[PDB]
RNA sequence: GGCGACUCUCUGGUCUGUAACUGACGCUGAGGAGCGAAAGCGUGGGGAGCGAACAGGAUUAGAUACCCUGGUAGUCCACGCCGUAAACGAUGAGUGCUAAGUGUUAGGGGGUUUCCGCCCCUUAGUGCUGCAGCUAACGCAUUAAGCACUCCGCCUGGGGAGUACGGUCGCAAGACUGAAACUCAAAGGAAUUGACGGGGGCCCGCACAAGCGGUGGAGCAUGUGGUUUAAUUCGAAGCAACGCG
């Protein structure tokens, strides 16, 4: 696996950017693991806070199908 | 006299519910675990669970129905019975469904058994 | 037993019908080792049923069978602190047991006199689909479906 | 101790690098002061879910339990109090020194390379394996239970007893401090061999299951118990005594 993150040269994720975090969810909205990501550490600490930040107004889904 | 309708998987360890419902969800015949006379632990079986599944069919189609709309909620006991049962008539399961709490605890839940 | 299944003793077909399906009964029916006295019983039995219907009496016996042998029998399960009484399909071998045994054992409880009389009388009743080995056979039939949960 | 949705406000520490500056300004620390899970307590709120008590239903010889149905305090908030936990790594703090191997968290430097990436080195955590050494053994092993030095806390057979008395603290509950008489010849740790388990795994036997025929009911024979007798001779007692010597 490769980190999207660290491979691309992203420093910062934006709440804003959903096209992007769109690649870090299910179908049915949950956050996907590192495992099946491969992203890193750090940047999965920086994704998530931007995931929540979107779910807050309605970017991304809490939960859809 | 609806043509369309909906059933409502719903599965625990030994509970699953699928009741027969109109679009808007307004009932018209219902489907739940049991309720055919069996009791205990028979109550629980899937085979228990295909003849609730098939009486509420039967009744359903006297109101004209056609097509079942039905949900997904995890796996349980006797859910893949109960659909084998529906599929005298034939039907489809599109919609994904839940019963969870986005805490892990949301409410606190009752005590482990110590048995 | 534990080490596996065993070779399963086979007997002769008989010196009238030619038939292993009845030698069997033979032996159901014999009592302290005493052959003669059930294959005596056996063929005056089958005497009997010939001059009653007109038709051949291994024919009447073979009729009867069908409507004795079981499909479905439960058995006994413990599990937890309650019996659950579980269907089974009946194995091809047990079917003719249990409908030989039956036949005997049900024939041997009716109120004719003779031995003879009363296995003829019970061999045509099967066939009529009543009496005690056929009502045996429709009881053990409504457990099974009445536990038709289990598998 | 603990801390897990998101956002803002205020705010503490840590790590890395750089060495411009300071120039032993350090370590430990009785008493003291503070913080301190949960339960508990006070006042005022709140109360979905859960749920001590309590009630009912079962279960059972009983069942003031386990299981079921309810359900009060409490769990939540503010402020105050309490100051204890197997508050555990059952391992005080500081410092140095003493093979390796491999994950992982946050950094740093340096390779050929446009980066990504790979590789080497390195700091501070966090894990696993394992040298020497240590250990009663189990085990510990650069996150030492090794080798050293400093300072603090604590132990001195088991009970009696964390009790009594006194004292301090606390609204109370209680906390902290803490004996003796008397009593025993053991309490203990680790490991070993067994046996056992309503532990796990794998097997076997008319052990069960599948069958067939019995016993337990009757009369009688026989042995035994008991009772009786002048004596009812002695011996055999779950299986493995009782048509046994
Ligand atoms: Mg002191
Ligand atoms: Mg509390
Ligand atoms: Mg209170
Ligand atoms: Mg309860
Ligand atoms: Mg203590
Ligand atoms: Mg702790
Ligand atoms: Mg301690
Ligand atoms: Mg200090
Ligand atoms: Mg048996
Ligand atoms: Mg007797
Ligand atoms: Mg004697
Ligand atoms: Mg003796
Ligand atoms: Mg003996």
């Amino acid at each position: 696996k490769v980190c999207y993150f660290t491979s691309n040269g992203i420093t910062h994720i934006d709440y804003k950017d959903v096209d992007l975090l769109k690649k870090f969810v299910s179908e049915r909205g949950k956050i996907l693991p590192r495992r099946v990501t491969g992203t890193n550490a750090k940047y999965q600490r920086k994704l998530t806070a931007a995931i929540k930040r979107a779910r807050q107004m309605a970017l991304l889904p809490y939960v859809s199908g | 006299n609806i043509e369309s309708g909906i059933a409502h998987i719903r599965s625990t360890f030994n509970n699953t519910i699928v009741t027969i419902t109109d679009t808007h969800g307004n009932a018209i015949s219902w489907s739940s675990a049991g309720a055919l006379g069996f009791r205990g632990s028979r109550k629980s079986t899937p085979f228990a669970a295909q003849m609730a599944a098939e009486t509420a069919a039967k009744g359903s189609i006297e109101h004209g129905l056609k097509t079942l709309e039905v949900t997904v909620k995890g796996p349980g006991s006797g859910r893949e019975a109960a659909i084998r049962a529906l599929q005298a008539a034939g039907l489809e399961v599109t919609a994904i469904r839940d019963v969870t709490p986005v805490p892990h605890n949301g409410c606190r839940p009752p005590k482990r058994r110590r048995v | 037993p534990r080490k596996g299944p065993v070779a399963k003793r086979d007997v002769l077909p008989d010196p009238i019908y030619n038939s292993k399906l009845v030698s069997r009964l033979i032996n159901k029916m014999m009592i302290d080792g005493k052959k003669g006295k059930s294959q005596t019983i056996l063929y005056k039995s089958f005497d009997i049923i010939k001059e009653r219907t007109g038709n051949d009496a291994m024919e009447v016996f073979e009729q009867a069978l069908k409507n004795i042998m079981p499909v479905l029998e439960v058995k006994a399960r413990r599990v937890g602190g309650a019996n659950y009484q579980v269907p089974v399909e009946v194995r091809p071998e047990r079917r003719t047991t249990l409908g030989l045994r039956w036949l005997v054992n049900y024939a041997r409880l009716r109120g004719e006199k003779t031995m003879e009389e009363r296995l003829a009388n019970e061999i045509l009743d099967a066939a009529n689909n009543t009496g005690a080995a056929v009502k045996k056979r429709e009881d053990t039939h409504k457990m099974a479906e009445a536990n038709k949960a289990f598998a």
